[PDB]
């Protein structure tokens, strides 16, 4: 009875990831009840030397890079080098979710999705004067304009 | 049916009857090319009129050489690109199952495998599951086994 | 168990740099690269020493018998069948030291041997092995070449001197091919002594769109990518880079480039010229196309559009010239409305309905619209075409069909390739059969003669076909010069006539000239033939002239005073016919029968066919099939997603066509808000970060629906990189990660039944 | 990028008219004059193998070219640390070559 | 597995007793084999048993003008129809205005014309092979969006440039020999570095084979050596000694990232497999899966027409073949990390809003605001689910006498005819005779297994290296290997007409 | 050196049309299908 | 659901001016019309058009200084460089017959009178033959005519092209000429076989023959094996030279066979980058 099983797991096979035929799992239950859960912060990271010699190879690759960003309007900012990045994630103008281009890309990509913008990015003066930004004048601010209007 | 499953697909068997006539067409074409540059350049330098050095000279077109398709692997003119399989690495990692089951009989028992009990093995377990296990690129299920192989636990 | 959620909480990888499963290895990708064969070498050291001492280490060094065992036994390249051995001497000895004296050299050199330097030159031992290739003598006794030119080259005739490795190598005797020709010359370095072909040096290849490729990674096809100049091929050198360009013309182009050519996505604006490979007519001044890009021509999808005279179209392109399924409309109604001072909503409401009741879908083939010479309905009628044929004929070619079929899958490979051949010259002789039989003819007084037909020829080939070409049916191509139509204006006769006989005039004048220049060199030296016949494809022609000569009675007076063409005969064919009958029990009367009830009764299949046995890869449709409605409506959908990705790289901040062509009312430029860190004049809502949230949008309620779109996409950007650890049920990520899950489980059960079945086997 | 700093002077002769901006804008795969006939320039070892070019990458902006002499060849690693090794020459083969290579630069994938 | 609208062309009521391997292609090659064998049936068993068509708008056009009304027309009439009678009219044919106003139509045209008027007026496996043919006609369409051959050049025709430009408009790096020749040449200054090579000799077929290289003295040495050194010294320069203060750097600078941003091998490998899903459920949502010749087209293109609307990854600066044996770039080598420039990442947090709305637009704006192109688009979307003898007399006669009865065409003629050719018979005596004492020389003195030409043997052998079997040894073909694969092909041909011979008995 | 070739698109699409309109196999309709090409033409 | 997968959006960027209708200072993202942007001015009520912005024609100097910025080039300027001029009119040989390969034909199969009255009406195929053979000697005496061809180097331009296919190319289409190919000095030998057979070579002839039973031997003269070697390598000159082989005896399986008696300058490669 192994043959009838094996004909059939191989015809199940066959037409697994057709995305358009539905499958008996695809609304199964979980063995466990949902509740929701985030994946746990890793806390230990032991780098291998062929890590090592990539993330230098790709430094080496972005050291002349301009960069660019999009607005609310899809409208494109002007040229963008590291410290001018610097300066506007300290302001607030952007943030981890903007989109930006730069060389090694076919299109327009979040900063935190794109590999060693935000290490680039995130000095320790550029972190300090960021949370010094966030908590001393864009949050009472913001309550004051949900208050206002 | 019983001529479908025997094997007499249409599809793969004029495929390889035409990247065959591809290649063998390919090389009768450069020959006779040869041939004809080679005369026109003995009529031009032993008999010093130049309108044969320009016959010459537009037989050696690049948009001429690329159209006629000679620089080009045939199996591009079957349409299908020219792959390195067995550039790809043999192991345990992403193995089609009969192979990586050979790996798993090959790890303990120390005696490598000839090709006469490897047949067998595979002849077997192909006839295990009926033979609907995919066994080419152009089978579907090759994605799905891909799929199912991906994971190295720990 | 569960694979997706595996514990995070140490992250260590244990790879070393350079890794030696990527760095010791030649890839067979790699040929045609000279240090690649030094590599592969010495990777194959590389294996002999781990084989010997467990380490990429010799114990002293490289010995003369790793020297020996390289070169004799590790590359052993594969050769034809061996010829017959001889086992006594067919020559000799006349003078001391004539000839070379009468387990293999590495076992010898392992065993205790040396290697001491010989005293004769290079030139000696080549010119004995081109003795032995040949199996004649190619020297005399005074040092005096046989079949080679003795004197020094007339530089005043246009020749230069030759040496005997070069000569005797590239004029040689048939069944001497060019592999052991290098040899036995001892053509050996790697860089200086080998030069590549012209048909067979390396190129990119060529992909087109990318789609419908063999896999070789099936979860990553853009690999299959990598040997070719596409616009996603991975790690292309240089980066693909934001051009603005304006040209002297005006044509501008904005978007992706490679190597500065317009290679990936953008737009273009049309100046006084032309570009995107479109035709010169095609275009006005600010005219547009948006959409993809190959080596500067439009290629894909795309949208071109026109503000002078109001026509748009959306679909598919390649090489720049409306080819595939499109939609067209016609706006201009609108936008003339627009320039007379309406205002849009009004203008919209004016003209909407003549506007969608006027959209055409499409099938273009090359720049011209498919549908009026009866393109959609060809494959049925030649379907239908097939069945106006009497029954036998059917009956017989599909039997010819079935029967094909069997006998290719019993085939050997050596099989395989002789019926291609034969199946190659079965196609030539349809075009060109020769005349085998009726080139050369001995009349009386014997007089050995030719045979021209009325036009003077001895062949059917013409050689102007290389220069115009020519169709499928035979008939001559175009022109330098032509009428438009030629059955409407034919060529008037007596200039017809006329420049016919000129043109044989020529032909006389050209034999004449060729059997100056090249008639007196011999090729052939048994037949007679020489280089102006050879040259010019006439073999044919002097092996029945020698057969002719030979029976002529003048010959067979030569021949006692100094005392053809076809593989089979016909009385053979018609004996193995006659003898194949009998096989069957098939007597003459039963072919007499069976036509009798075919004759009662009283270019055959699909000519868009995408696999046809019978080929030369040369006869082209001037058609394709239409596209149905859905097909266009997807292409349509899929093109305005291409359009609005392309539209994004349409205003570079301090780009040239941004500086010039951003303009006010009059002709003065304009400060476009696009720097980084300013929002002037009360638009700090547009910025991205937490500054833009804290600000107020206006209250127009258009810019918020613009606002809510553009959201959208970017919403849609971020979905495709950021996914959830513990997705929901009843959602799609959780759809996937259970099939996911279930292949995994899949392949372990198979895996299983395998690992029993060889259990099984090895009992 | 302007127009005369690429002018040459006198359709025939290839040189720049204006020698005094030369230096500006320059591909890796341009000439280099120091090896002109008759010229007694200074020696440079680390351009040896690449006589011809003026065999490095000092590039700006957005402004980098790259014609068969690669990225990788100019800028990265054991390539470019290759291509200049006639810098570091002083100015037997059978046996002390590998036994110079393992006492002096030892690695366990060879000699371990 | 057939669909739905192949299940109502064929009859019903057919039993299926095997099992066929999964795939489009083999399902196609059944079907077409039952037509193919049941029209066989239908001819074998029909051969075991026992029409002027006229134009009428030329009908009506000769019928409208009258001759016979007056003596000047009727005279033009009489003059056309004597010099039609004499040249235009064939024997077969029985009268001049019966043929001024036929339609001529060949047989099968005319057969077809009233197959298809008998159809727009108003068998078993006719739909069903109709069916199969557009699928064949779809596939050719198909490969213009992959590699395919150019190799007709006509006027007009545009794709074999962009063919040449996509080959050799950019530039490739690969080392070759011509890229290390344009590199580094030798500048001799003392003469050639090589010399003449010298044969070796040892003391304890047909070719004497070069043994000059027996010696670890000699070039090969030296270039294995070179190899082994520069092998040994690129993997010392990695050693974690020389890179020490490398690793201090980047060890800062890889913790200024958030902790979370860290992925396994196996989470990386797993978000690549989620993009690529969703992008194939994402492609189940247009209008292409409501074509008849879908799945066709997903079998062999995938479910759109662009590459760029499917998951790939940006790797779009650096050298493919300067980085081949440093980074892994595929998932199908060994378990690395490949070498990227975008990261798919978990989220870290609940998202509460949709991440890109402002506050303002929370407040009912869920709009699908609809253009032109958008309404046009549904629309169809909602529509889917006298004088004329004298002329033709004076053009006959001028006609007549332009291409017949012209004396100077006739002479130009027989010039061609005549005399040039009997000038090039001459010439070909005179070279025939020249190439006859040349064969005589070697007549003078004089007292099946042959090979083909160059050409046939290396196109044999290169088919036989493509032939996908292990690779066998290369042959020099003959005239006898020829002639047995011609005879094998004609006994086939012969027996299976004598199969269906017997069959109609 | 001034030697002339003329562009010959036309004359290609006129024997492309007869050509494709031979295929099938109706050219009874010839005359007409050339004749409004030609007249588009002008 | 919509049929529009992606939003489509307007993507212009905003500045501030005055509005003239409004009469207001205003934010907007209305730029002119690209239909005359670049074309004109309007500093005054009166309007300047610009004479030379767009180039609206070329000639050969204003090709020389734009020859590397343009979008296109057409034909005619092209017409006169003629490794450019076979670019646009190829050669189109097209659907080889090998008549050199194929000298065989497996089967074997005179100024004759005829009177009008005999004869047929010809089947409308073989009279388009007819036709076919009459323009392809027409065409020959158009394409390949002497007169014209003796005078070509120096006082006419006749040269071999196709007809032509483009009228308007890409401008880095001349990019494709940049991987040369060898000059045909390199390919093929520059030196003729024997033109006569004197002695010795009848003799090393018969031998041959003898050898293979009269069924002899065909030749075959192709391109070259390999480069020559005295332009990488010192060889040993054999000034009076004679060869003198050396080599194995001949083999078989009287009949004794016997032998027939009586500073460097560099050149500049193509094959390079
Ligand atoms: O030249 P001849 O040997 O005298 O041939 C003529 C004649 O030829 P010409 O009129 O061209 O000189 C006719 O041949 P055609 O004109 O028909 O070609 C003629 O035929 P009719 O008398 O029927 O017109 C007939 O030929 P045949 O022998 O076939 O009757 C006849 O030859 P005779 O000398 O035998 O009369
Ligand atoms: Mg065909």
């Amino acid at each position: 009875t192994q043959q009838e099983l094996a004909q059939m797991e191989a015809m199940e096979l066959a037409t697994l990831f057709d995305m358009s035929k539905p499958h008996p799992l695809d609304n199964a239950a979980p063995a466990t009840p949902w509740k929701g859960e985030l994946r746990p912060v890793p806390r230990k990271i032991v780098l291998s030397p062929y890590q090592y010699e990539m993330i230098n190879y790709q430094r080496m690759l972005m050291r002349k890079n301009i960069w660019y960003y999009r607005d609310r309007m899809n409208v494109p900012r002007g040229p963008c080098p590291l410290h001018v990045v610097k300066e506007a994630w300290v302001s607030g103008i952007v943030d981890e979710n903007t989109l930006f281009w730069g060389h090694g890309l076919y299109d327009w990509l979040p900063a935190k999705n794109i590999k060693l913008l935000l290490p680039m990015v995130r000095t320790p003066e550029v972190r300090f004067a960021t949370w010094i930004k966030r908590t001393f004048s864009l949050k009472p601010s913001l309550n004051r304009i949900r208050e206002q209007r | 049916l019983e001529d479908v499953d025997a094997g007499l697909v249409t599809d793969e068997i004029n495929h390889e009857k035409r990247l065959m006539t591809a290649a063998q067409l390919r090389r009768l074409e450069v020959e006779e090319w040869d041939k004809q540059r080679m005369k026109n350049f003995y009529l031009a330098s032993f008999g010093g009129l130049r309108w044969f050095d320009q016959m010459e000279q537009a037989l050696h077109n690049p948009l001429f050489i690329e159209s006629r398709g000679w620089t080009d692997p045939v199996q591009n003119w079957v349409g299908q690109n020219r792959t390195y399989m067995d550039d790809l690495p043999a192991g345990q990692y992403m193995a089609g199952v009969g192979n990586a089951a050979i790996r798993i009989k090959e790890a303990e028992l120390k005696r490598k495998l000839t090709d006469v009990e490897r047949a067998h093995v595979l002849a077997r377990g192909g006839a295990v599951a009926g033979g609907l296990l995919p066994q080419q690129p152009t089978d579907p299920a090759t994605l799905a086994v891909a799929v199912g192989g991906a994971f190295v636990p720990s | 168990t569960d694979p997706l959620k595996e514990d995070p909480t140490v992250i260590r990888d244990e790879a070393q740099f350079p890794e030696p499963s990527l760095y010791f290895k030649v890839f067979e990708s790699e040929a045609g690269e000279p240090e690649a064969k030094i590599r592969a070498d010495v990777n194959k050291l590389y294996d002999r020493w781990i084989e010997k001492y467990g380490r990429r280490w010799p114990e002293d060094g490289i010995n003369t018998e790793d020297m020996v065992w390289l070169a004799e036994e590790a590359n052993k390249r594969k050769r034809a069948k061996p010829r017959p051995r001889g086992t006594v001497a067919a020559e000799k000895t006349e003078y001391e030291d004539e000839f070379m004296p009468d387990r293999t050299n590495y076992e010898k050199t392992v065993a205790g041997g040396k290697w001491v330097t010989d005293e004769f030159e290079s030139a000696d031992y080549e010119a004995g092995n081109l003795e032995k290739l040949w199996d004649m003598y190619l020297w005399d006794r005074e040092g005096k070449p046989t079949m080679m030119p003795d004197t020094p080259a007339a530089q005043q005739e246009g020749e230069e001197s030759e040496d005997f490795d070069d000569f005797y190598t590239a004029y040689r005797p048939r069944d001497v091919d060019s592999e052991e020709a290098r040899e036995a010359v001892w053509a050996t370095d790697e860089f200086e002594s080998d030069e590549d072909n012209t048909e067979s040096e390396w190129a990119p290849e060529y992909v087109g769109a990318g789609l419908g490729l063999v896999a070789e990674d099936p979860l990553n096809p853009q690999y299959s990518l990598r040997h070719s100049n596409h616009p996603l091929a991975p790690f292309p050198g240089e980066p693909l880079k934001w051009a603005s360009y304006v040209y002297p013309d005006f044509t501008t182009f904005e978007g992706l480039s490679k190597q500065s050519i317009p290679h990936g996505m953008g737009v273009m604006t049309f100046g006084t010229g032309t570009g995107a490979g479109f035709a010169m007519s095609q275009t006005r001044y600010g005219d547009k196309y948006e959409g993809e890009f190959q080596a500067g021509y439009a290629h894909g999808l795309g949208q071109f559009t026109s503000e002078a005279s109001g026509e748009v179209y959306i679909g598919e392109f390649f090489a720049g010239q409306r080819h595939g399924c499109g939609m067209t409309l016609d706006m201009k109604p609108y936008f003339y409305l627009l320039e007379r001072g309406v205002d849009p909503v009004e203008a919209y409401r004016r003209t909407a309905g003549a506007i969608m009741k006027n959209v055409e879908v499409r099938t273009w083939y090359r720049g011209n619209k498919l549908g009026d010479a009866k393109e959609d309905e060809v494959v049925e009628i030649n379907v239908l075409k097939d069945e106006l044929d009497d029954p036998f004929e059917i009956a017989l070619r599909n039997s010819l069909h079935d029967a094909k079929l069997r006998k290719w899958k019993a085939m050997s490979p050596q099989d395989k390739a002789m019926d291609r051949i034969v199946s190659i010259i079965e196609r030539v002789q349809r075009r060109n059969p020769g005349r085998f039989g009726a080139y050369y003819r001995e009349d009386e007084k014997g007089r050995v003669r030719p045979v021209l037909d009325s036009d003077g020829a001895d062949t059917d080939f013409d050689s102007v076909d290389m220069i115009q070409g020519v169709d499928t049916d035979g008939d001559l191509g175009p022109g330098w010069e032509g009428a438009t139509d030629s059955e409407e204006n034919p060529m008037d006769p007596r200039i017809r006539e006329l420049m016919a006989a000129e043109g044989m005039d020529d032909k006389l004048e050209d034999e004449g000239f060729k059997d100056t220049v090249l008639g007196s060199a011999i090729i052939n030296p048994y037949t007679g033939l020489d280089m102006k016949t050879y040259l010019d494809g006439k073999e044919r022609h002097q092996a029945e002239l020698v057969s002719v000569y030979k029976a002529s009675r003048e010959g067979r007076k030569y021949l006692n005073k100094v005392r053809p063409g076809a593989l089979l005969s016909r009385e053979a064919e018609d004996d193995r016919l006659a003898r194949l009958y009998e096989q069957a029990g098939v007597s003459k009367e039963d072919e007499r029968r069976v036509e009798g009830l075919a004759a009662r009764w009283r270019r055959p299949g699909n000519p868009l066919a995408a696999n046809d046995s019978d080929t030369g890869f040369e006869t082209e449709s001037d058609m394709m099939e239409m596209c149905d409605i859905p097909e266009i409506l997807g292409t349509v959908q899929e093109a305005r997603q291409i359009v609005e990705r392309a539209r994004m790289w349409r205003f570079k901040p301090y780009g040239e066509v941004g500086l010039r062509m951003a303009q006010d009312a009059n002709g003065s430029p304009v400060s476009l808000m696009q720097e980084p860190l300013h929002y002037p004049h009360g638009t700090k809502f547009m910025a991205p970060g937490p500054l833009g949230l804290c600000h107020a949008v206006p209250d127009d309620p258009s810019l918020r629906q613009e606002m809510a779109k553009v959201a959208h996409n970017y919403a849609a950007i971020y979905r495709m990189y950021n996914f959830d650890w513990d997705p929901e049920p009843g959602t799609v990520q959780y759809k996937i990660d259970q099939r996911i899950r279930r292949a995994q489980e899949l392949r372990n059960n198979a895996m299983a039944r395998y690992l029993a079945a060889a259990d099984e086997v090895l009992r | 990028q302007d127009r005369i700093l690429n002018q040459k002077k006198s359709q025939s002769d290839p040189d720049k008219l204006i020698t005094e901006t030369a230096f500006l804008n320059l591909n890796p795969t341009d000439k280099n004059s120091r090896i002109r006939d008759g010229v007694h320039a200074r020696r440079e070892r680390w351009k040896q193998r690449l006589i011809k070019y003026q065999a490095f990458d000092a590039s700006t902006y957005d402004q980098g070219v790259y014609d068969f002499l690669t990225i990788e060849d100019l800028n990265y690693g054991f390539d470019r640390f290759w291509l200049r090794r006639k810098m570091r020459n002083h100015q037997g083969p059978r046996v002390e070559f590998f036994r110079i290579l393992f006492e002096q630069f030892y690695h366990p994938n060879f000699h371990d | 597995v057939l669909t739905n609208t192949q299940a109502t062309l064929l009859p019903t009521d057919l039993q299926t007793k095997r099992t066929i391997k999964p795939g489009l292609i083999y399902t196609n090659s059944a079907l077409r084999k039952f037509v193919r064998n049941v029209n066989t049936r239908l001819n074998l068993k029909l051969l075991n048993s026992k029409q002027f068509i006229y134009s009428k708008r030329w009908k009506s056009i000769f019928s409208k003008i009258q001759p016979l009304q007056n003596g000047t027309t009727r005279k033009s009439y009489q003059l056309f129809r004597n010099v039609a009678k004499q040249i235009l009219v064939t024997p077969d044919a029985k009268s001049l205005k019966l043929i001024t106003i036929n339609q001529k139509l060949s047989l099968k045209e005319r057969k077809l014309l009233e197959l298809r008027t008998q159809y727009n007026n108003n068998t078993l496996v006719r739909p069903l092979n109709v069916y199969l043919q557009k699928e064949e006609a779809f596939k050719r369409k198909l490969r213009y969006y992959g590699t395919m051959p150019m190799r007709k050049l006509t006027v007009g025709n545009q794709a074999p440039y962009f063919k040449a430009l996509m080959k050799r408009g950019f530039y490739y790096y690969k080392p070759t020999l011509r890229w290390r020749k344009t590199l580094y040449v030798a500048s001799l200054r003392r003469g050639f570095r090589k010399k003449s090579r010298k044969q070796r000799i040892l003391v304890m077929s047909l070719i004497t084979k070069p043994t000059h290289s027996y010696t670890v003295l000699g070039k090969r040495a030296s270039r294995y050596r070179h190899q082994i050194y520069k092998d040994v010294l690129q993997h010392w320069y990695y050693t974690p000694f020389n890179r020490l203060l490398m690793k201090f750097d980047v060890d800062a600078f890889i913790n200024r990232q958030p902790k979370s941003h860290f992925l396994t091998k196996n989470e990386e490998r797993a978000l690549h497999i989620r993009r690529f899903l969703l992008s194939e459920h994402y492609d189940t949502l247009r209008w292409y899966t409501y074509m008849q010749h879908y799945k066709t087209m997903k079998t062999n293109i995938g479910g759109t027409k662009s590459f760029a609307n499917r998951a790939y990854n940006q790797q779009f600066q650096g050298t493919f073949k300067k980085i081949r044996h440093l980074f892994a770039i595929t998932p199908k080598q060994g378990d690395f990390y490949t070498l990227k420039f975008d990261q798919p990442l978990y989220n870290d947090n609940k998202l509460k809003d949709n991440l890109y709305f402002h506050e303002e637009l929370l407040t009912d704006y869920y709009n699908g605001t609809n253009l032109q192109t958008n309404q046009t688009s549904n629309i169809s979307v909602n529509s889917t689910t006298n004088f004329v003898y004298s002329e033709l007399f004076v053009k006959l006669i001028k006609e007549c006498k332009k291409r017949i009865h012209d004396q100077t065409f006739l002479k130009n003629y027989i010039t061609h005819r005549i005399e040039k050719r009997e000038q090039l018979n001459q010439e070909q005596t005179k070279e025939l005779n020249k190439r006859l004492e040349k064969l005589k020389v070697w007549l003078n003195s004089d007292k099946p297994d042959k090979v083909l030409t160059t050409a046939m043997q290396k196109a044999v052998n290169e088919s036989i290296s493509l032939s996908g079997i292990m690779p066998s040894d290369k042959i020099k073909t003959t005239y006898g290997n020829l002639t047995n694969a011609y005879t094998i092909k004609t006994e086939n041909a012969i027996l299976t007409k004598l199969n269906v011979i017997n069959q109609l008995t | 050196g001034i030697m002339p070739r003329k562009y010959l698109i036309e004359k290609h699409n006129i024997k492309v049309l007869k050509k494709k309109l031979s295929q099938a196999y109706s050219t009874q309709q010839l005359t007409k299908v050339v004749q409004e090409y030609k007249n588009l033409i002008q | 659901k919509s049929f529009d997968i992606t939003s489509m959006t307007t993507t212009l960027p905003f500045y501030a001016g005055w509005d003239e209708s409004l009469k207001k200072f205003v934010v907007t993202n209305r730029l002119l019309s690209r239909r005359d942007a670049g074309l004109s001015v309007n500093n005054n009520p009166q309007e300047i058009n610009f004479t030379n912005p767009p180039i609206q024609g070329l000639n050969e100097g204003s090709f020389l200084y734009w020859q590397t910025e343009m979008p296109f080039n057409s034909y005619n300027i092209d017409q006169f460089i003629t490794t450019n001029q076979s670019f646009y009119a190829p050669l189109g040989w097209r659907r080889f017959e090998f008549r050199h390969s194929i000298l065989k034909t497996w089967v074997n199969n005179k100024t004759l009178i005829i009177s009008l009255k005999n004869l047929q009406p010809l089947k409308s195929s073989q009279q388009k033959q007819n036709q076919i053979k009459t323009k392809k000697l027409v065409a020959r005496r158009i394409k390949k005519r002497y007169k014209l061809l003796k005078q070509m180097p120096n006082q006419l331009m006749y040269s071999p092209t196709g007809p032509l296919l483009t009228e308007v190319l890409p401008s880095h289409y001349i990019s494709v000429f940049d991987q040369q190919y060898r000059l045909p000095r390199n390919r093929y030998l520059k030196r003729n076989p024997l033109k006569t057979l004197k002695k010795t070579t009848l003799l090393a002839l018969m031998d041959s023959s003898k050898q293979t039973n009269g069924v002899n031997k065909e030749f075959t003269l192709r391109k070259r094996v390999k480069p020559r070697r005295k332009y990488h390598r010192k060889r040993f000159i054999k000034k009076d030279g004679l060869i003198f082989p050396r080599r194995t005896k001949f083999n078989t399986n009287d009949d004794l066979r016997w032998r027939p008696s009586s500073q460097l300058r560099r050149r500049e490669f193509q094959q390079v980058l």
